[PDB]
Parts: C-alpha cells; structure tokens; sequence
C-alpha cells in the first residue's frame, strides 16, 4: 500500500527507538551483575536495515495461512570495575535521555503526518 | 516520432514567419506545495538519521511551515469546489 | 576506541591480581 | 528580566572578593607582607526613565 | 505579513541555541588544561546582531562570529604538572561560573519565549485561512 | 468598487496588524541583543494614513524576468510605517531598551485584536454571502 | 497614449463646463472574487428567470 | 476589558521595578562607595494610582525612585 | 516622557562608569 | 552594532 | 548520535567522574608500600583536554590518558 | 557555520 510506504520510515525510527530504550533500561538495572557487558545498537545502521516477506499461498479456505516469527554491539568500556560489570552511569543515563527525546520527536512527527492526511480528507 | 519531428520543424518556420494559464498556475502552487512538505519530511529523516549538522530547531520550524502551506492548498481546494458547484448549478 | 564507542567484540575480563603472578 | 545579571554580578565580585581574602590568608608567613584590601564599589547605571 | 515571523522567531531560535551551546562548552572546559593543539582552552562568546540586510527596517537576530573572552588567563601554580611555564605558571581558562550559568538559564527563557511566539502565530494563520467559512 | 470600499477599513486593520505584531515578534527575538532600541507603531495614525493614502512600500524594487528561464530575485522590501522608538522603563547596562512585561502585554492585546478583525472581517462577508446566496 | 492625453485634455474641458503577498491579502481578494461571482450568477439568473418568463408568454 | 490589559500591564511594570530595586539594594548591602565618592543611598520606589482618566480606581504608575 | 509611551527620538546610549 | 549577550556586557567593563 | 548540548555535557560528567576515581584511588593508596610486581605506588594524574570536534568553535572534556 | 547549534546531531560524525 502507498500509504505505509509513506509511514514506513517513521513507523521503523519509532519501532527501533522503543528497542534502544528497552536495550539501555536493561543496561540500567543490570548495572549492578558483576560479569554484564554493557550492549547497544548502532541506531543508524539498523534503520537502513529494516527500511531497505513470501506469505505462503493459500489455494482453499482449511488452507493455513503463513505464520510470521537487530544485532547488540558492545559498549567500548571506559572504567575497569573489579566485577567486570562495564556499565557506566552516566553515559547510559545520556544516552536514555536523549533516547526519550527522540521518541517523542519521532510521535510529533508520525502525528503530525497523520494528522495532515486527515485535514486532506476531512470535508 | 520522426513526423513529430517534422511537426517541430514546421512550428520553428511558423516562429519565423510570424518574427501561463489557470491550470498551469494551480499545477505550479501544487508542485511548490508539495516539493516543501517533501523538503521538510527529507529533513526530519535525515535529524532521525543522526547526520550532523541539522537542527532540531530547523526541523520543527520547517514542520510548522509545511503543515501551514497544506492548510492553504486545502482551503484554496474547498473554495475552488464551491465555486464550480456554484458555476455549474445555474439555469440556462 | 573513545569511550563509549560500539564494537562487536565483549572486553576482557576485569582481573586483579594481588601478586606477580 | 535584568535584575537576574544585577545579582549575578553582585555574587561573581563576591567571589572576586573571596579570591582576595584568600590570597591575604594564604600569605599569614610570608615575611615583610602587605595584606590587599577590598572594597565593593556601586556603579549606577545612567538611562531612563527611572 | 504574518509569515516573516517564522523567518524571525526561527533565527532566534537558532541563535538562542548556538548561545547555550557555546555558554555550555566554557562551562564544561573551565577544569580543562590543554587543547587539541596544546593551547589553553579560551572561553568563547558569541556575538548577536540584527539580522537586517541593508534597508530592511527590523529583523530577528544572527551569530557574527565566535570570539574569545577578554579575562586574564587563570594563572595556577602547579611547576610539577607536565604542563607548565617558565616560572611553573600553568594556564587555565578565564570561564566565570556564574556568569555562564546565567547565561544558560536566560538562553531557556529567551528560546521558550520565541517557541510562544512561534506556537501563536500558527494558531493564528490557521484561523485567518478559515476567514470566511 | 462599493464592495471594496466598504470592506477596505476592515481590511487595512487586519494588515496593519498583521505588521505591528511582527514589528512586536522583532522586539521579542532580539530582547537579549545589547544596543537594541524597542521599536514601536502608532497604530490609529498609521491606520489614518494607509486609509487617506494607499499602502507604500520604500522598496520592493526586482529584477525582471522577461524571459522562462531569467532567475527570480528581489531586493529588500517594508511597509511605509512610521517605526518610533519606546520610551525605557529602567536602564540597562547593554544598552537595549526591550521590556519583557510591556513586549508580552502589547503581543497578546495585538493577538486578540486581530482575532477580532478576522472575526469582524469573516462577519461581514457571511452577511454578505447570505444575501447573495439563494 | 497620444489618444489618452487627448482624452485628459477632454475630461479638463468638461471640468471648465462643469464650473510577498501574505494570507490576509490572499484569503481576502479570494473571497471578494467569490462573492462578486455568486453575485453575477445570482443577477443573471434573475434575469434569464424574468426573459424565459416573457417569451412563455401566450400573445 | 482593553483597560484591564492596561492596569495589568502597568502593574506588571511596577512590580517589576520594585523587584528590580530590591535586588540592586541586595547587591549593594557592602558597598563602600559610589563613582564621586558618596555613600551608596538605599533607593525606594514609591507607587501611585495610575487613574488620571479612571475616577479613583486605575493601574499602579512608579511615580518615583 | 512617560514609560511606555512612543518617541520619535531614540534613547541616549547609557553608560554606567566606575569612577567619574 | 550589537555585541556579546548576557554576562558579558552586563558587568561593569573596563573604563577604556 | 547524541544532540550537541548532551554530548558535551555528558563528556563532562565522564570526565569529572574519572577525576574523581583517581582521586579516591590516589587517597585510597596514601600508605602502599609495594605494588604487585615490587615498585611503589605512582600518584595517578587525569589531563583533560577539549574535544573540540569543529574547528576552533565549542566541544566538550575528553580524557587522553591517566 | 563555524559553531553548531546545541540542538543538532553531534558534529562528530
């Protein structure tokens, strides 16, 4: 449909920025397991990925349709704990910060769109 | 096509011998309505890409004009329809 | 590299030893 | 509006004028020395209307 | 001529971002030492002007140019750090603290006040697109 | 002609509006900017003027465009407004005269006053519409 | 025009016998525009009504 | 209710003046001197009806410091 | 002229000197 | 001609 | 990635936070003899410098090395 | 220009 082609791209910025908030929450509470590595995703590269499938064919009515079913980079460490824990406070607290923000941005703007296709057919 | 060729030939020798309009104008007001929402949206994406250098500021402003310019298009829609309506309900 | 970056590599582990081993 | 840079500037020579207190103190064993004094001068702002 | 105020409010926004960015640089690098090139970090400021072209009456505002704050360099004494001077005279930026808080805090309310202008005059053009019905 | 004439005053109000609130929007954005004087119009002597006299521009003067393909610019352009300097409530060490109170009370009161033309503006023209329509 | 400044000099003789553009200019000329035309319509309807009436007519 | 725009707007002045002289009196609660060399003198507002056109009830005007 | 009123003149520009 | 906002030219500056 | 101001802000709070490590490790280390090999404890030093990523204009605090 | 603002993506690409 052309209308998702038109909401693709800030449907999938929103979708990733909910999976970075999740990534980084978990970064905050397992602040404190000695051995956790601290994990994240490059926000950029995902997005090309999931912007740029085969439902299985169905001959009668009994026939069953098709049944549907991000890669985690490392945080450079920049404090040797002696637990081996690598998650920084105040980097991850920034980084959910801005994480937040950009959420919101990104509902502004899907708002926005929709809004203005609906004042294009309102009459 | 080669006849159409000779279409424009014969139009240049009509030039020579003799040596924009209301649709053209509502497709031009279309044309720059669009082509701004479509420099706002590539803007947004590229703030949501991470590139450096565009502002928020810009973004949201550039929004605003958009949507602004989308709400007149519509309005200038809604009264060109009247008018029509009006135009073609009169007894001849 | 700078920290804070994002690598696709764990980092080694943290150990601290109390003697010259 | 403009009373907040009135009042950031009373409190920066206020910190000016801790530098120099200090400065006296840190000098209580230094031979032969002459303590600075400080005073905190008031500049009125000339205009209109009141 | 309700459409200039865009052209205005959003210069202002800008310059009013620029501003805090640069106020809040100096305060992040007061405790600095050295510099990409081995300088003293100097505490910048912007310069604000009326962004008026040659016979336009009143415009918002625009950023000239970056420039380094006239302070006496902070002088430490500290002959033992690797950076020094002849006489031990390490050299540490000229930022006053609370000046560039002040700075920060009236940078927020000069850029919310232009977002309320900006936010009325939409609501403003909207209602002048629906004049007559 | 009659048509015109008689939704002229209401109109050159809403223009003159239109002009004062960005004069207003001006003083806004550059109230932190040292060596800024308020600028301020007389809106009923103004609104006289642009009434009597039509409006008038000190530029506003374009390069022509004769041909499709000659590139569109135009030099600087304002109204033929009268910009009057305010009187300073307090001094200031920058040296602008830009009180916050007074810009934000003069914003608002010119906000309602052009709501009011438009609602004055849209009035008459249904009154009018509503005659016509049949 | 030659012909316009003969027809200055006419109307003198006749006084001697005698003795961007922005959305609120937009919105305001469009709606004058359609007011102007629901006017002529509304006008000439009447008197096409007033003309087919006449020639309904019986002698 | 333009009128009430004015007294609002004339009050807002006027608070805005006392704030004003308030902290330039804080500022001031140690200094020893001024640019000739007298004492700095506390200054004080003094607030009258602003109803010269209003009968007896108007705005707040700063009638001096 | 009273506070808040219009003037065709500009205001002076005001200084405030530390010592006169 | 403008100049620098806040802290900067509202403190007392320098006589020359 | 991050907007301006969050960066250089956040650089700074790292940048205090490494400080403050080497001071407290410096404080916790007053009266060491030896280390692990056999050679005194070194008092440690943080050195910031400006991360100024455009040319000459703003940037935050980063850390070379200790 | 010369200076971001403090609203736009880090400078550091």
């Amino acid at each position: 449909d052309r209308l998702d082609a038109a909401l693709r791209f800030q449907q999938e910025a929103l979708n990733l920025r909910a999976q970075r908030q999740e990534i980084l929450a978990a970064n905050i509470a397992n602040a404190d397991t000695p051995g956790y590595q601290a994990r994240d995703i490059d926000f950029a590269s995902e997005l090309k990925k999931v912007m740029v499938g085969v439902a299985l064919t169905l001959t009668s009515s009994h026939h069953i349709p098709a049944q549907a079913v991000v890669d985690l980079l490392y945080r450079v460490p920049d404090q040797p704990s002696l637990d081996g824990n690598t998650v920084d406070m105040d980097r991850e607290r920034t980084q959910f910060a801005d994480n937040s923000l950009k959420y919101q941005m990104g509902l502004t703007v899907l708002g926005s769109q929709l809004k203005g296709m609906m004042n294009v057919l309102q009459g | 096509a080669i006849q159409g060729i000779e279409g424009v030939i014969s139009q240049l020798q009509a030039t020579a011998m003799a040596a924009v309009s209301f649709a053209g104008q509502l497709h031009a007001a279309l044309d720059r309505i669009s082509d701004r929402q479509a420099a706002a949206r590539v803007q947004a994406e590229k703030f949501t890409l991470g590139e450096p250098g565009i502002a928020l500021n810009d973004v949201m402003a550039d929004m605003q004009k958009a949507s602004v310019s989308m709400q007149m298009g519509i309005q200038v829609r809604n009264k060109l329809v009247a008018a029509y309506q009006e135009v073609m309900s009169m007894q001849v | 590299g700078v920290p804070g970056a994002l690598s696709n590599q764990p980092a080694p582990p943290n150990e601290a030893p109390i003697a010259t081993p | 509006d403009h009373a907040i840079y009135t009042a950031m500037g009373a409190a920066s020579q206020t910190l000016n004028q801790q530098a120099v207190t200090a400065s006296n103190l840190a000098n209580a064993s230094t031979p032969g020395f002459r303590a600075q004094l400080n005073a905190l001068r008031a500049v009125p702002v000339d205009g209109l209307s009141l | 001529a309700l459409l200039n105020i865009f052209d205005i409010a959003g210069s202002a926004l800008a310059a009013q971002s620029k501003r805090l960015n640069v106020a809040a640089s100096n305060l992040a690098n007061a405790d600095s030492v050295t510099g990409p090139d081995g300088q003293p970090y100097r505490a910048k400021q912007v310069v604000f002007q009326v962004d008026a072209a040659p016979g336009q009456a009143t415009g918002g505002v625009k950023v000239a140019s970056v420039i380094e704050s006239q302070a006496p360099e902070k002088l430490v004494y500290e002959p033992g750090n690797p950076l020094a001077d002849a006489n031990g005279y390490v050299k540490m930026p000229n930022v006053d603290v609370v000046g560039e808080m002040v700075n920060t805090m009236s940078a927020s309310r000069s850029y919310q006040a232009n977002i309320e202008v900006l936010n009325t005059v939409k609501s403003m053009m909207l209602k002048t697109l629906t004049l007559g019905q």
